[PDB]
């Protein structure tokens, strides 16, 4: 299956079917975050996903080719997860991100809390352009998760 | 093994649930790739 949309990403190591993360379809590759497959291959049926450029820094991966995903936040506009949670449907939800400052400069947030197994889910702008992957982010004095809207870089 | 299946077209959805705040954090990133912060 490679026909663009968002996917769930499985394991059978584990008790039952365990869902480790989600990723993107997009001209034929494969977007996911590092933490979720560790580099390791991917079934799609019969057909096999090999791993095409990562790095544990930035917390991406690709599969089948180069990073494809090019969008990004306009730092104004309110946003859309799209979540998709292990053992429930896909669903949207719209905030408006806050900001990580880094020493590197200014990354957009999203402050949605969901379960380890919902990272990957892409973010999205209201062309339905996805802007980034959700997953890779911080626990603050609330107690609360606050995930970066995580890009790669498209050459 | 790993695997993957289906779950949906990404789309804008008009009408979808509202929520979740806009906080300015001061942020550090390591080479692992985890974010911390700084106060
Ligand atoms: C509380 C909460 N976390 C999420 C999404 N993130 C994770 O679960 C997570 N992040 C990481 C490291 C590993 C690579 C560097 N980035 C952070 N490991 C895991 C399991 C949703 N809700």
């Amino acid at each position: 299956e490679t026909t663009d949309g968002v996917y769930r990403v499985m394991t059978r190591r584990l008790l039952g079917s365990t869902q480790v993360g989600v990723g993107v379809m997009q001209e034929g590759v494969f977007h996911t975050m590092w933490h979720v497959t560790k580099g390791a291959a991917l079934r799609s049926g019969e057909g096999r996903l090999d791993p095409y450029w990562g790095d544990v820094k930035q917390d991406l991966v690709s599969y089948c080719g180069p990073w494809k995903l090019d969008a990004a936040w306009d730092g104004l506009s309110e946003v859309q997860l799209l979540a998709v949670p292990p053992g429930e449907r896909a669903k949207n939800i719209q905030t408006l991100p806050g900001i990580f400052k880094t020493k590197d400069g200014d990354i957009g947030a999203v402050a949605l809390d969901y379960p380890a197994g919902t990272s990957g889910s892409p973010i999205l702008d209201k062309c339905g352009r996805v802007i980034g992957l959700y997953g890779n982010g911080v626990v603050i004095k609330n107690g609360s998760y606050v995930s970066a809207i995580t890009q790669g870089k498209r050459e | 093994d790993m695997y993957i299946e289906r779950a949906g077209d990404i789309t804008w959805e008009k009408d979808a649930e509202v929520t979740g705040n806009s906080p300015r954090l001061d942020v550090a990133l390591d080479e692992s790739g985890d974010f911390s912060l700084v106060e």
